[PDB]
């Protein structure tokens, strides 16, 4: 069975334009624990995105946080792109810094 | 928040062809994560996780890792005996979870114990709460379920869980008392979105709070509202404190009617919020 | 800390 994953996409600190920051890309609630996630500035992928390492909660479904370090910007736009098997696409939740 | 726990988290996965199945051990005290092996490392062992944990000696480590060796014979084997059972081909993924230990209470005694298995994310078999009884989820777990009345498996799991799990879990406590039992109280405020003709949509945020254990529910005229009200999950700031937030749909114009109710433990008062303008 | 499922499926 499969369990399609529900994203996340927010910064560590209140975000500050000029201020450096995190941002978090949360994954919950997939199987199969195969996944690929990438994220993306201006829509090309960051070098540099430390991944955590994959748990699961008591419903036996797999979580996993993505993160990488940024600087708001009036310009900038950020997403997380997920690939997983629940999917027949890969879906990009922009980062939106109401949410 | 609750009673003290100890839960640990193990997962194998099989990959045909591409060498030995990959296995991973978590280990949590009160919901941190203080334990952790994978069997994809360099040098595989159990690693700490918390800065209290690298107060335990050497022969911690080694013996633990050796429990996990042993775990990875077993999860590799049942991985192959489920394929039998569930009769299906050899070349697929398949994913074996285990997840097992205890909440004790203000005693120091045990509350409620876990012995629990899913195979491909599915519930197989659980231990009952009475910790004498099995809960098989379907005709291939009823094999394993007459296997292991016949050998007395519960018994065995009652004794560990009521035995030293308990006191590992005392253990730990006493070793990570000081950054376990810490509250970090939330900083709320409410946010205002325009969202459609006489609609607007006010958000609670509740922001840097540790535990993660928290409740957040709006108010109209002092009044739980929870009726259509969208709740993110809890979700990690990744510096070990907790987001969340909760939102309602508001007639423009009465948003001075509603209010956020935050509860958590950290909070001397429960937080009682409106939006303010300008 | 972890221990063995002990047991067989």
């Amino acid at each position: 069975i499969q369990k399609t994953p529900q994203i996340q996409v927010y910064s560590r600190h209140p975000p500050e334009n000029g201020k450096p920051n995190i941002l978090n890309c949360y994954v919950t609630q997939f199987h199969p624990p195969h996944i690929e996630i990438q994220m993306l500035k201006n829509g090309k992928k960051i070098p540099k995105v430390e991944m955590s390492d994959m748990s699961f909660s008591k419903d036996w479904s797999f979580y996993i946080l993505a993160h990488t370090e940024f600087t708001p910007t009036e310009t900038d736009t950020y997403a997380c792109r997920v690939k997983h098997d629940s999917m027949a696409e890969p879906k990009t939740v922009y980062w939106d810094r109401d949410m | 928040a609750g009673p003290h726990s100890m839960r640990y988290f193990e997962t194998a996965v099989s990959r045909p062809g591409l060498g030995e199945p990959r296995y991973i051990s978590v280990g949590y005290v009160d919901n941190k994560e203080f334990v952790r092996f994978d069997s994809d490392a360099e040098n595989p062992r159990y690693e700490p996780q918390a800065p209290w944990m690298e107060q335990e000696g050497p022969e911690y480590w080694e013996r633990i890792t050796q429990i996990a060796k042993g775990q990875e014979q077993w999860f590799r084997v049942n991985l192959r005996t489920l394929l039998g059972y569930y009769n299906q081909s050899a070349g697929g993924t398949h994913t074996l979870q285990w997840m097992y230990g205890c909440d004790v209470g203000s005693d120091g005694r045990l509350l409620r114990g876990y012995e629990q298995f899913a195979y491909d994310g599915c519930d197989y078999i659980a231990l009952n709460e009475d910790l004498k009884t099995w809960t098989a989820a379907d005709m291939a777990a009823q094999i394993t379920r007459r296997k292991w009345e016949q050998a007395g498996a519960a018994e065995y799991y009652r004794a560990y869980l009521e035995g030293e799990c308990v006191e590992w879990l005392h253990r730990y406590l006493k070793n990570g008392n000081a950054t376990l039992l810490r509250t970090d109280s939330p900083k709320a405020h409410v946010t205002h979105h325009p969202r459609s003709k006489g609609e607007v949509t006010l958000r609670c945020w509740a922001l840097g709070f540790y535990p993660a254990d928290i409740t957040l529910t709006w108010q109209l005229n002092g009044e739980e509202l929870t009726q259509d009200m969208e709740l993110v999950e809890t979700r990690p700031a990744g510096d070990g404190t907790f987001q969340k937030w909760a939102s309602v749909v508001v007639p423009l114009g009465k948003e001075q009617n509603y209010t956020c109710r935050v509860y958590h433990e950290g909070l001397p008062e429960p937080l009682t919020l409106r939006w303010e303008p300008p | 800390s972890p221990s063995y499922v002990y047991h067989q499926f």
